[PDB]
RNA sequence: AGUCCCUCCCGCUCGGGAGGGAGGCACUCUGGGGGGACUGCCGGCGAUAAGCCGGAGGAAGGGGCGGGCGACGGUAGGUCAGUAUGCCCCGAAACCCCCGGGCUACACGCGCGCUACAAUGGGCGGGACAAUGGGACCCGACCCCGAAAGGGGAAGGGAAUCCCCUAAACCCGCCCUCAGUUCGGAUCGCGGGCUGCAACUCGCCCGCGUGAAGCUGGAAUCCCUAGUACCCGCGUGUCAUCAUCGCGC
């Protein structure tokens, strides 16, 4: 199997479920103070957001390696409601993003390509691909058109 | 021996190569059985089950799209796959078949976006801001 | 009631005060007055052979 | 929260929405049964075809016309229940995709109240909110004339549509239904034909305003 | 190998210099890759007609076109020299490089 | 355990049927930001429903309101980043937060700053036209 | 897209996936030249013609679809404050420079818009998809610091090679469950920045705190016939900074 082979919320969700074991990923010491991005209206909802948001960014890099922290920033903006005046859309703040890169690179699942960006080394290519063909063989009971694939 | 198709619509062109396989539909990377939303892939999907269930089994097909929005994309995958499947059939019946169901679906659609004109270009051709006269 | 259908069999014109009835001939299809071939006028788009069903048979729409 | 075969749900077979057939639909009334659509389409949507084409909406799908009406903010220019719904960017105009899933959910429930077809119910709503008679003003000589006059079949089936479409709108509006769930409120209590549905309840009172007028 | 950079406002005239181009390479015998047409460069500019402010806005879209073509020629003396001396108009502007 | 229908916390009554957040959000002087921020440093899960807390909790969220700052709240997430008199970080709640923007209102009015003639006045002060807006009559 | 080599990953590899090399242009695309659609054919109406309504075929059936091009004349319609210009006027002043203020005021009436009066939703985490254009005291990848605004170094790009550029609406999971509320985001406090010689009159941005009308609208009135209206974001012109604005996507 392969992270192609299943959908994206459910292996990244995962992902973050498996990366909590991981000693080298924990949150920032300001995580509990700190939104996501400069669109966003209020703290995040979920006490372990900073693992959601970790599994997604080694989605990202995965998928789309390289990559860099502008690149990532736009993605990770939105929409915002600016009040009276029409909505927007921004970027988000880079010191999240930058902190989760480290943080994977000292865990040894993103190396860095200089002046081009992030790619997922071998290590975090397997443990990717271990995650994702176990949702997959958990998901072809349940639907059975997958079997084939 | 592959096929190559390639279908438009709005913006979004999509080229498709279909070959023999076990029926494994990939579009993007991805299978066309995890593709969101539903309406989407049952537009993608509308083809294969038009044409069987054993053409489905016995032909693979891999698309890529590019440009466009989800549904354009999507409609541009249905054009592509549906001629890729009539040419390598080779059979009129189930061209036939098509045509009675859907006469686009070998034949592109050829509505583009009508440009912006003043008086309200931003809203759109002919939107215009409404007047005040007392 | 139940009404009656009649099929539309001509078109003879627009006779709206903004040109949106139509004034068609219709031939009642069952009932006592089954046969007759009466000319009503019908609101809305209209084809030959379309089916109205009429609430009565027995008034007649002037000429235009 | 909704089970995942569900979610990916694959259909096999031509059937509209791919889970009910149209095989057993019948309709009674001979003027609607050449414009009521039953025709085999597992995906009522046709895009914005059939506009340009005169007398093209007699080969759209049911679903498909309902699924557009019901796209739409209701109100605007007009009060039903005696208030505006000018909802601007809270409306469904231009949302199929969200359209299509309200008609999926009132589809189900309608299904799991009845235990029977949801579009033989539609069906029977149609016809049972379908107008036959209206009054109409007519310019002769120097002076108008109020008249009774007779609804095609394509009018009639229209404003059915639209009538049960703004009243599932006025009775989801600012309560604690949700839309799916009014849809199929509209579409069985117009099916069992009692005053309390809006689109039935505007029938009477066209038809006695016809009859008045008479 | 030389690359030959072609752009001017009119066809006609690259039209004109490609073949002159053409028939150099053909006739020295050494292979040749036929004129790549790039995008043509479309420069609009809108203005309001009116002089004042008076009367309802109208604007008129002004329109300047550019354009480009490549050409890869393989770099030898006798052509290049046979080359250089293009006859080059006015419109049309060169540009060489080498590599 | 004893589910509390009112909880005062800080003064102020809360409701027994709405999470901690929001219960705490309440009091003037405290957001759903800055509610979450206090519940994140007592170490009280946020979607508690309030009318659970026990004394101990309540009075820690009280410590922890008294002095944010000094229990992990960072500088620049306080109400009073920088006190005009003593210079320090603080956070007012109701009655002192009142008090200090009274104050600061009447500082500037006493000094005849252009801010304080037109607070004095009930104009905009912040540079917004007042031709076609701001209709109070 | 097919073919060969190298590297990596998985269910340990029957099979499947990703990257780079050589290589190809096969498909998309770019831009020059041509074809095609012409009431062409069938039936009907009109008079047998002018022509008109349907049908076949077709990508395109009837001006193929959207634009540029606005006649003789008039409107003592607007423009001398864009340039040109007659007469009159100022001509050491109404001419030319510099500093500060004003055009930004505010009991009130009006035009055109943005935001909302919530569930056809608000918040949180996650998952997808564009195009038009612009870039030299310019766009700026990539790296480091910061909670955000923002700061420091810096590759490539004179632009089919690099950047603005992984848009939003939409989809999945959870909280909110009809309440002036987890709707609404005006109005004000403190604090941190950017541009600019200069930010109080009179700029923009971010953090915490605050939380006004508004619960759908009288008479009346405006836009629109198909990729049109509605909904939702993006590019550019203005620009040292500033876009609820005009022109396009």
């Amino acid at each position: 199997a392969t992270v192609y082979d299943v959908p994206g919320d459910l292996l990244v969700e995962r992902v973050a479920q498996r990366l909590k074991e991981i000693p080298e990923i924990k949150p920032p010491e300001w995580a509990p103070f700190v939104k996501t991005g400069r669109h966003k209206e209020r703290l995040p909802e979920q006490e372990d957001w900073w693992y959601y948001r970790v599994a997604s960014i080694l989605r990202r890099v995965y998928l789309d390696g390289p990559v860099g922290i502008e690149r990532l920033r736009t993605y990770y903006g939105g929409r915002k409601n600016r009040g009276h005046a029409p909505e927007k859309f921004y970027k988000a703040g880079g010191s999240i993003i930058r902190k989760a890169l480290q943080q994977l690179e000292a865990a040894g699942f993103v190396e860095k390509v200089p002046g081009k960006g992030r790619v997922i080394t071998p290590k975090g290519r397997s443990f990717l691909d271990k995650i994702a063909t176990e949702l997959k063989k958990e998901l072809e009971e349940i639907i059975p058109e997958l079997k084939k694939y | 021996r592959i096929i190559q198709t390639t279908g438009k619509r709005k913006t979004a062109i999509a080229r498709a190569v279909i070959r023999e396989g076990k029926g494994r539909v990939r579009i993007n990377g991805k299978p066309v059985e995890i593709i969101e939303p539903e309406i989407a892939r049952f537009t993608i999907l509308e083809p294969l089950i038009l044409a069987g269930e054993e053409i489905w089994n016995s032909v693979d097909i891999d698309v890529k799209v590019e440009g466009g929005g989800f549904m354009g994309q999507a409609e541009a995958a249905r054009m592509a796959i549906a001629r890729a499947l009539v040419e390598w059939t080779g059979d009129m019946s189930l061209k036939e078949k098509f045509m009675k169901y859907d006469r686009t679906m070998l034949v592109g659609d050829p509505r583009r976006t009508e440009p912006h004109k003043p008086n309200r270009s931003t809203k759109g051709p002919r939107a215009k801001r409404q007047k005040s006269y007392r | 009631d139940e009404g009656y259908p009649a099929e539309v069999i001509e078109i003879i014109g627009r006779t709206g005060t903004t040109g949106d009835v139509t004034q068609v001939k219709v031939r009642i299809l069952e009932g006592r007055d089954k046969g007759r071939v009466i000319r009503r006028n019908v609101r809305g788009p209209v084809r030959i052979g379309d089916i109205l069903i009429l609430r009565e048979t027995e008034r007649e729409a002037r000429e235009i | 929260a909704k089970p995942l075969n569900e979610r990916f749900f694959i259909p096999h077979e031509i059937k509209v929405m791919g889970r009910w057939s149209t095989e057993d639909v019948e309709v009674r009334d001979p003027s609607l049964k050449p414009y009521i659509n039953l025709e085999p389409r597992l995906l009522p949507h046709t895009h914005g075809r059939h506009a340009k084409k005169h007398f093209g909406k007699a080969n759209v799908h049911i679903v498909e016309r309902l699924i557009n009406k019901i796209m739409r903010s209701g109100g605007s220019h007009y009060k039903v229940a005696g208030h505006f719904m000018r909802r601007e960017h809270r409306s469904l105009n231009s949302k199929k995709v969200k359209a299509y899933e309200v008609v999926k959910e009132a589809f189900k429930i309608i299904e799991q109240r009845t235990g029977k077809n949801p579009i033989q119910v539609l069906v029977w709503a149609i016809e049972n909110a379908a107008p036959r008679e209206d009054t109409t003003s007519v310019m002769f000589g120097g002076i108008r004339y109020h008249v009774a006059v007779d609804i095609s079949p394509m009018r009639r089936l229209d404003v059915a549509l639209r009538n049960i479409a703004l009243g599932a709108s006025a009775k989801c509006y600012r309560n604690k239904m949700s839309f799916a769930e009014a849809l199929a409120e509209e579409i069985i209590l117009a099916a069992n034909k009692d005053p309390k549905s809006y689109a039935y309840s505007k029938k009477l009172e066209i038809e006695r305003i016809a009859e008045s007028s008479r | 190998k030389a690359r030959i950079k072609i752009a001017s406002t009119n066809v006609r005239s690259l039209d004109e210099v490609a073949n002159q181009i053409k028939q150099i390479a053909e006739r020295t015998g050494v292979r040749m890759s036929g004129p790549i047409p790039l995008p043509t460069k479309r420069i609009r500019i809108t203005t309001r007609k009116s002089p004042d402010g008076e009367g309802s806005a109208t604007f008129d879209r002004w329109e300047l076109r550019v354009h480009k073509r490549l050409i890869d020629i393989e770099a030898d003396e006798r052509a290049m020299r046979q080359i250089m001396r293009i006859r080059v108009p006015e419109d049309v502007t060169i540009e060489i490089e080498l590599i | 355990a004893n589910f509390r229908h009112i909880v005062r916390v800080a003064g102020v009554d809360l409701d027994g049927n709405k999470q901690l957040r929001w219960a705490l959000t309440a009091i003037k002087g405290i957001g759903i930001n800055f509610a979450t921020m206090v519940c994140r440093v007592a170490g009280l899960d946020p979607f508690m429903k309030a009318g659970y807390l026990t004394d101990e909790q309540v009075k820690k969220i009280e410590e922890i309101l008294a002095d944010p700052v000094a229990h992990g709240i960072p500088r620049w997430a306080v109400n009073r980043p920088k006190d005009y008199e003593t210079g320090r970080d603080l956070h007012l709640i109701t009655a002192k937060l009142d008090m200090a923007i009274r104050e600061d209102i009447m500082r500037l009015r006493r000094i005849r700053a252009y801010r304080g003639i037109r607070h004095e006045l009930g104009l905009p002060v912040r540079g917004q036209r007042t031709r076609s807006n701001f209709r109070r009559g």
